[PDB]
């Protein structure tokens, strides 16, 4: 596992700057061909409840203690939605990063519906409450009396099972659950997310993280599944422009992955993309027609 | 307030029901003193003028649109003195107040009608429209056709029929009687003397009836409206008259009056088809229903202004405007199961959009940037829901949700004494949706809405600017410029649920720097090549077009 | 307060945690100023003395029973000055205050212990019990046998073992050191000088250890308690010492001291088996578990008093008292699935009784009419629930539920900052169970409880009267008389869930008129025939026996 990734992403958003993310990735040494990093959206190891750091090698070492959200949760596992104060745009942004950065991602049960946590149950047990299936008795997790549950479900107005549960989210295509499921389906159809190279694109705007991922491509392939992918992520809460030097991909057609809309072909000039606050885009880079 | 004959063109209105806003006296019903105590909130939100639906004495059989006494406040709201207190407190904060005034009819409990029926030879005998038969005016449709067997009702005391375009307990006033015209002018002056900033005049297309006509929009009706405007112009400069005419926009222009005078009837009238067209544009992911309705709207007098709002129905009749001949979308509304389910029922913005925050922002952005003066409906700024079972109108008239406390903080009374209950469901209930909970985070719908109002207020282009639709490569995106001459703004709106690119020909503004209005980030300057903007699903951007050094 | 050496015999106590009652400073934690602001409620309820669990500076690893500084208030509660403010405000209302004081041990964070381990040859070197081996005192049981491998722990700094009857972070004080005895007497005097009305002395059976004994209840332990009583008697007359000895009642009598002096140790001690016996009496629908425990309780000194409460566990150790040899119900508790489920967990009254209002009233009536001074636990008067997952003790330490507002009106802080969350379930949640909601109807549990306290306060017989069990035809009914000599009261209690008749031989009071104490209705006068009373399931009656004219 690559433990510092989430703390750095968290700080990149707090700071509205790509560098804490750019840096841990750049400074991560290469690993054997056979091997893979695991990544996840947590700030603590579940065994010891410690956040990884390093006095000598982490340029952000002293900065975590200066963030009051970071400080408040020291030594406590928290779910994704609570870590992000239930901001739907940020949940999507962090999830997009988890699904497109190098490594194999681990989703934690319940984060796909935006479950909360109950900190008073304990530093680990905070995130171990029952899966919220329905708005029924015990959140549909059990037919037992409530007093016999191993732990209680969330019952507050924001995260409680009357409001947050699988059944309620299954219907709307716009629920967090349906959005997450679609992102997973999209990822599964593009090999570059799983085993692609990683090329950080820099760019004019320090508030935007942009990268391309590529498959080396050997024997009997050629199709969307092995086309290169371009990911652009706005770490600022405000709308941001970014101009990218994609000249090596001149002539390629960026196709946005969720709605399949063709964007203008890449030229020799800088390519302008505009993002809303905390927004992101995923594009398939399609080879042009001869 | 110091006279300012254009204030209504720059105003954002806030429709707020006295009964619903705040109960200061613990009787379970909102009141004028309560509304006065909440003016700091209204000022903070950033709206410019309150619009109060009828608060006159009334038996409340048709929501208070059935008036028993034009000169008296409904007792549970307070008295005329409480109204003046409210007026003065609002003016002190720079907020104006207008109210609904029903011109066409009174309640049958009105003393004029009771005198008309009991004493036909008396001074009120001809104050209403009476007949030995129910045969006159047969070409007039019955508005409430599922409820009223006829526009004529037989009175058992007078033993003649009387005319009513609305319900039978709402007899029509006889405007062919000169004493009726003077009495109604006197009602206007009474409230204007108290200091009210204007009125929405309701049911005015129906004032006069004539054989051989459908008894709407008659020239004598417009003539009386000219008398109202003249009284305003001569005696109370700087006040406003708004027309409630639920008609196709081309037909409504008549209500602004004679163009050769710069307008001599109503200062404002509502553009009813706007929301149905925006709603269908999003359903179809096409800018055309919006483009077309705006392009086909005729010019109005330069001192006049359209009013616009995010509702699909007129609150008086619960009808959606349409036109078999001039509305290309005429047959399309019935094909949409969302439109079909809500026929004849007022719904709030969040429920109309299935509580989709992205769409709520998109529709609000359009409301605040399209031509006209917008009306916000109380509670939409926090995303309140409705309770359809309460009635077709009462659906959206539940108490304002101030806190997660008992009665949503609207009242100290017992819950069973409230005039209507608050929402209590998991999505819209006051335990989760209320002003208090949204005050803190800068990312709440309330703070987002407040910020958008602040941004709009800093650009005169939104209020009185020209409107130029930019077209563009992509029919899923609506882009336009608002301009006044020194202040130019670019608005781009994605009607598709998916991310969309748009290339705009902005050559006329080459060299200009687009500055995004929420974060103030400077975008690449406009050149001679088409300008690419990329939007997320249902997203929008507002840009100030800044002149180069 | 003016000295009154019997106040504790007439008192109803109210156990209230500073952290839980009211947060006046919006940090999410109850505080002394907050408790002070709620004294009007406490006065209105009608209780006579607050009992505060430990509020001293502490790392809170064992609920604050692990004390870091006896002279300092936990900073989040306030300071000693806030405590004096609370004391003065309570006294002004005629309310007294006692607090828990742990005598046996301190936290390992206490400066005495840190000096003891770091500087063995220094003045604190012998303040704790140190040994080169873990062999001493092998007959002493390990109280927390599932957690602590031994009563001796090896200290890595001093490199010797130290003794602890409780957790390893709670080293035992060495009472064989005369400086330790003086230091602890000085702690008593410090709080008494501030004006506190007394202490519950905790863990006192464990003070001294001796080879060849189980290291509880030693004569030297009682000797030190006599020093405490003497200091009180000589320097602060009118203050009280309460013993927390979780032992069979026969063994506890020793803690009142020498009967020949009228008692020379604690003024009060708790009768722990009472609730388990009442609970089993109702489960079995038989008066015998209650009759027997009362009959088998030995006489205590006349200036002394039992304390009683509706809990099945001691809050320090989470153990239920019992005795293999002297408790006939010894093997019976395990056969009851309700008792079995809650072993080692504090539960509130309503949850113990499955929220059955009839039983809550029955158990409360018994608490208020049986011999002793009763302790009410905060929140039981409105029927609060608990949250067992918070911990075996923290289960019953959630915030007081004042209103249905945010955080149950306990705090203005954000919910995530509360020290513990309020109940949120459909039965016990603050949306339905709170003080505000119960203030109105005279039939709420809160008003019922308040009225019962008012009634009890008007009859000295309940506090200091004799106790005569009347027997009677029906073993399902418990009937008794409390009398003081001029004030005589008859209490009848139905332990069965079904209606029950009881015929009582009341000949000794023939001619007397029973007046029911809630409605004041006069019942038929007592004659020579047995007096029939009929009760509904779980019902009770209190009668004043009034002398005839
Ligand atoms: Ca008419
Ligand atoms: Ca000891
Ligand atoms: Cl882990
Ligand atoms: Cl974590
Ligand atoms: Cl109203
Ligand atoms: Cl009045
Ligand atoms: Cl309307
Ligand atoms: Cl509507
Ligand atoms: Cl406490
Ligand atoms: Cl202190
Ligand atoms: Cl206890
Ligand atoms: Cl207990
Ligand atoms: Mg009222
Ligand atoms: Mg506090």
């Amino acid at each position: 596992f690559h433990f510092p990734l989430m703390p750095r992403i968290f700080m990149a958003v707090r700071r509205e700057s790509r560098f804490p993310i750019s840096e841990i990735l750049a400074q991560t040494p290469p690993i054997p061909d056979t091997a893979q990093w695991g990544i996840f959206l947590r700030n603590h190891d579940e065994l010891t409840l410690e956040m990884v750091t390093d006095e000598e090698r982490d340029y952000m070492y002293a900065e975590y203690a200066k963030d009051p959200r970071m400080k408040a949760n020291v030594g406590i596992r928290r779910r994704l939605a609570p870590l992000l104060e239930n901001d739907r745009n940020q949940i999507e942004l962090f999830t997009a990063l988890l699904l497109s950065l190098p490594g194999s991602p681990v989703l934690y049960y319940g984060d796909e519906i935006g479950m909360g946590d109950i900190i008073w149950l304990g530093d680990r047990d905070s995130v171990r409450t029952p899966m919220q299936w329905t708005p029924d008795r015990n959140a549909g997790f059990s037919k037992a009396t409530p007093g016999r549950l191993y732990l209680p479900p969330n019952q507050d107005a924001v995260y409680g099972y009357h409001s947050v549960n699988v059944e309620a989210q299954l219907d709307s295509s716009s629920s967090l659950l349906n959005w997450t499921r679609n992102m997973l389906a999209v990822r599964s159809r593009h090999d570059a997310f799983a085993v692609g190279t990683f090329r950080e694109l820099g760019g004019s705007n320090p508030s935007v993280l942009a990268y391309i991922r590529e498959v080396t491509r050997q024997q009997g392939d050629g199709g969307a599944k092995t086309d290169a992918v371009l990911c652009v992520n706005n770490l600022s809460r405000f709308p941001q422009p970014i101009e990218l030097n994609l000249q090596q991909w001149a002539g390629y057609i960026p196709v946005e992955m969720t709605g399949y809309v063709e964007f203008p072909s890449i030229g020799q000039l800088p390519y302008l993309l505009t993002l809303p606050g905390h927004g992101f885009y995923w594009f398939q880079l399609r080879e042009p027609d001869p | 307030l110091p006279t300012d004959t254009n204030w209504f063109k720059h105003a954002v209105f806030y429709e707020v029901l006295v009964r619903a806003f705040y109960d200061s006296n613990a009787d379970g019903i909102g009141d004028l003193r309560g509304l006065t105590e909440k003016l700091d909130y209204i000022k903070w939100l950033g709206v410019d003028c309150l619009w109060l639906p009828p608060f006159y004495d009334s038996p409340l059989r048709d929501g208070g649109y059935d008036i028993r006494d034009f000169y008296k406040v409904l007792p549970e709201f307070g008295t005329v003195d409480d109204f003046v207190t409210l007026l003065d407190a609002a003016h002190r904060r720079g907020i104006r107040i207008i109210t609904d005034l029903v011109m066409n009819h009174t309640s049958d409990q009105h003393e004029w009608f009771q005198e008309s029926r009991h004493n036909p030879d008396g001074p009120y005998g001809d104050f209403y429209v009476w007949s030995d038969t129910s045969d006159r005016y047969p070409d007039a449709r019955i508005i409430f056709v599922d409820t009223e067997e006829s526009n004529w009702t037989f009175d058992p005391v007078r033993r003649q029929f009387y005319w009513h375009r609305f319900f039978s307990h709402q007899p029509d006033l006889n405007y062919d009687n000169p004493a009726v015209q003077e009495a109604m002018l006197d009602v206007l002056r009474f409230w204007l003397d108290l200091g009210i900033d204007g009125f929405r005049l309701d049911a005015v297309p129906y004032l006069f009836e004539r054989e051989g006509t459908n008894c709407e929009n008659l020239p004598e009706t417009h003539a009386f409206l000219k008398r109202c405007r003249k009284a305003i112009d001569d005696e109370y400069p700087g006040r406003v008259l708004l027309a409630e005419a639920n008609q196709w926009p081309a037909d409504v222009v008549a209500y602004f009056g004679d163009p050769d005078t710069g307008g001599d009837e109503c200062h404002m009238a509502f553009h009813f088809p706007l929301m149905p067209r925006i709603f269908m544009a999003v359903r179809r992911e096409s800018r055309f229903p919006i483009s077309e309705i705006l392009a086909q709207t005729p010019p109005i007098p330069d001192t006049a202004q359209w009013g616009i709002f995010l509702r699909n129905h007129d609150e008086l009749t619960l009808e959606m405007v349409t036109d078999e001949e001039r509305d290309y979308m005429y047959a399309e509304y019935a094909k949409d199961p969302r439109m079909k389910a809500n026929v004849g029922i007022r719904r709030r913005l969040a429920p109309l959009l299935e509580n989709d925050r992205n769409q709520i922002e998109l529709f609000t952005a359009l409301l605040l940037s399209l031509p006209g003066s917008p009306v916000l409906y109380y509670g939409d700024e926090i995303g309140m829901g409705d309770i359809i079972w309460l009635g077709d109108r009462d659906s959206v008239r539940t108490p304002m949700q101030w806190t997660p406390d008992r009665n949503a903080g609207f009242s100290k009374a017992t819950p069973g004494r409230l005039y209507l209950p608050p929402n209590q469901d998991a999505v819209y209930g006051y335990h989760s949706v209320n002003v208090e909970a949204q005050l803190d985070s800068s990312s709440s719908l309330l703070n987002w809405t407040r910020n958008m109002l602040a941004v709009r207020s800093r650009h005169d282009a939104f209020a009185v600017g020209t409107f130029r639709e930019l077209g563009g490569s992509n029919p899923s995106v609506l882009a336009y410029i608002r301009e006044v001459t020194t202040d130019a703004v670019l608005c781009v709106n994605n009607l598709s649920r998916f991310p969309q690119p748009i290339e705009l020909n902005l050559q006329q503004w080459a060299g200009y720097i687009p500055v995004e209005m929420t974060g103030y980030v400077e975008f690449p300057s406009i050149g001679q090549l088409p300008y690419l903007l990329t939007l997320p699903g249902h997203g929008f951007y507002w840009f100030q077009l800044r002149e180069p050094d």
